[PDB]
């Protein structure tokens, strides 16, 4: 019953969107076609937060907050809220959509993470107070997806942790996104027009960079994205021989852990691509345009890349990396043909 | 028979032959199986029955042998 997605904030957003009659995965995510390599690397000195060269992939494009806001005519706003205002802010957001509430891994008993706040904060969707007086929390990540109960006292404690490494105390993302009735009746039309726009951005194949205290950030869009991603990721072929060694220094141990994490985080983005492409296919079907693309399945191609990423970060075997590269090439090739034929009919 | 097939493929992934394996045995909440075991299960399933998408990789679907067989049956 609970919706979910490979990124927990996206699954959370999907549940809020459904409250107001919006199918996030089909009409918002699925309507935003995108493909992008991102790199963080040495730029202009000094960059004190640059800890390592880092590369990943994204199919999020402009991201669901921008898309959801303009498609519904609403707003997606991050704020920090005082403890005395939290419950009333949740009830006020609820009348118009909902709230993404940030909180540490260790505050959520179902995550079984009492020992650590996580590398990044968790997010949940409050679902009002049950008749028995407990608050309900919706979990948007697929692995733990579901609804959970928490006392009002535990909820407020969870929202204002001390210490607060992630700086999530009172942090709410408010989704006030209830469309007008006429807008809601038109949503598929807006999704169709967003669909064509993202396809044009993708074929435009723009790119850029920006110098930040955490390094130079480089991005490249479009058909070029996955070839450039593969060429860059080749640089991590040292991971498997290094991981195989048993004379590892503390440094080389960190090298392996962070290299594995690079590929774990990449794998979550491959999963998101699979999820978003499947959304695009459902959108296209409902729009009557499935004849345009003639059986091409970018959703399955990215699902294969996803599985290859899982095997790689789990095992770091010698040939897992090349298998991942093969799967990505195939997904890149399906994507470009799918996009070209779909855009022709739009 | 699918429930029988799942239990069979699960048996060599357990840490010891001592380990009780019933349809209701908890596999992942109980730390009984690790990430490498999950890879074997996913690979077994796409080789034999159905290519499971991310949407189906949930603790609910994979925590017991009965849930796994349910997942295969429902999605095949
Ligand atoms: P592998 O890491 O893919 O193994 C799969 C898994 C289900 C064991 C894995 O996703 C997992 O459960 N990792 C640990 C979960 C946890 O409590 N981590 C910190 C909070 S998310
Ligand atoms: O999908 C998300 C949202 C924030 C975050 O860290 N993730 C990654 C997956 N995840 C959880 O959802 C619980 C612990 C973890 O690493």
């Amino acid at each position: 019953q609970t919706l979910h997605a490979p990124h927990c904030e996206v699954g959370c957003a999907a549940n809020v969107a459904r409250r107001v009659g919006v199918d996030l995965a089909r009409q918002v995510i699925g309507a935003h076609w995108a493909s992008r390599m991102l790199v963080r690397e040495v730029g202009t000195f000094p960059q004190p937060l640059l800890d390592r060269t880092q590369v990943t992939f994204s199919a999020q494009g402009e991201g669901w907050p921008a898309l959801l806001a303009r498609m519904t005519g609403g707003e997606v706003t991050s704020r920090h809220v005082p403890r005395e205002e939290l419950l009333s802010t949740l009830h006020a957001d609820r009348a118009e959509g909902g709230t993404l509430l940030f909180m540490e891994d260790r505050a959520c008993p179902w995550l079984d993470s009492a020992h650590s706040p996580g590398m990044l904060p968790h997010v949940v969707v409050p679902d009002g107070v049950a008749p028995d007086g407990s608050w309900q929390l919706i979990e948007g990540h697929s692995w733990w997806r579901g609804r959970y109960a928490m006392s009002e006292q535990d909820l407020l404690a969870a929202s204002y942790p001390d210490p607060d490494p992630h700086h999530v105390a009172g942090r709410v993302l408010s989704l006030r996104i209830r469309p007008s009735a006429e807008r809601a009746a038109q949503l598929d039309t807006l999704a169709r027009q967003e669909l064509a726009a993202g396809l044009r951005t993708y074929l435009a194949a723009e790119c850029g960079e920006t110098e930040t205290p955490a390094g130079r950030i480089v991005w490249a869009n479009g058909p070029q994205s996955v070839p450039l991603l593969v060429e860059r990721l080749r640089g991590w072929d040292y991971l498997c021989p290094l991981a195989a060694r048993n004379d590892l220094s503390t440094e080389h141990a960190r090298d392996v852990a962070l290299g594995r994490y690079l590929f774990l985080a990449l794998t979550d983005e491959l999963a998101f691509a699979a999820y978003a492409r499947a959304g695009t296919l459902r959108l296209v079907e409902g729009l009557g345009l499935a004849g345009a693309v003639g059986g091409l399945r970018p959703d399955e191609a990215w699902r294969l890349a996803w599985r290859s990423g899982q095997k790689l970060y789990r095992r770091l075997d010698r040939q897992n990396l090349s298998a991942l590269f093969s799967a990505l090439e195939k997904a890149a090739e399906v994507d470009v043909e799918y996009a070209r034929r779909l855009l022709k009919e739009l | 028979s699918l429930l029988v097939d799942v239990l069979e493929l699960l048996r060599p992934l357990l840490p010891s032959a001592d380990t009780e394996l019933t349809p209701d045995t908890e596999l992942f909440s109980s730390q009984l199986l690790d990430s490498l075991a999950l890879e074997e299960i996913q690979a077994a399933i796409e080789s034999r029955w159905v290519p499971l998408p991310p949407e189906e990789l949930t603790l609910a679907n994979f925590n017991t042998p009965a849930a796994i067989a349910e997942t295969i049956a429902r999605t095949s």
